[PDB]
């Protein structure tokens, strides 16, 4: 578990799925 | 260094969106994490998501055809406007702020179950001024630096 990546990856997940 | 912080987050990404871990994402994956966060895709519209992106015709994406599709994205005029929209899609209440509780119910969205203390550590990374929650700048930070 990384926080800065996790979280990171979420927001570019969330990004991607909303374009 | 950039570019290796860079795959790791990408590889974080494409692990969220890979619900059940077998290591390739599926429409059907795709669409969970789409409508859990609220939207609704119509079928035409997953196939379509996949099937630019699936260079060996299997149906699937996996991290290099996710990968690769990372790597044509450029820094453009909606660049600041999209992480503004995942932004919104985190603040549930519409107050400006993102909680502790709304981080948490997108992560569980994207499959991960987190403790309290790893759903504290990730506000503690992007809560600039310390009072608990995440402002906008604090975001838009994360994916600055
Ligand atoms: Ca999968
Ligand atoms: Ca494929
Ligand atoms: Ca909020
Ligand atoms: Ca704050």
């Amino acid at each position: 578990f990384n926080a800065r990546r996790k979280l990171k990856g979420a927001i570019l997940t969330t990004m991607l799925a909303t374009r | 260094q950039l570019t290796e912080e860079q795959i790791a987050e990408f590889k974080e990404a494409f692990s969220l969106f890979d619900k059940d871990g077998d290591g390739t994402i599926t429409t059907k994956e795709l669409g969970t994490v789409m409508r859990s966060l609220g939207q609704n895709p119509t079928e035409a519209e997953l196939q379509d998501m996949i099937n630019e992106v699936d260079a060996d015709g299997n149906g699937t994406i996996d991290f290099p055809e996710f990968l690769t599709m990372m790597a044509r994205k450029m820094k453009d005029t909606d660049s600041e406007e999209e992480i503004r929209e995942a932004f919104r899609v985190f603040d549930k209440d519409g107050n400006g702020y993102i909680s502790a509780a709304e981080l948490r119910h997108v992560m569980t969205n994207l499959g991960e179950k987190l403790t309290d203390e790893e759903v504290d550590e990730m506000i503690r990374e992007a809560d600039i001024d310390g009072d608990g929650q995440v402002n906008y700048e604090g975001f838009v930070q994360m994916m600055t630096a």
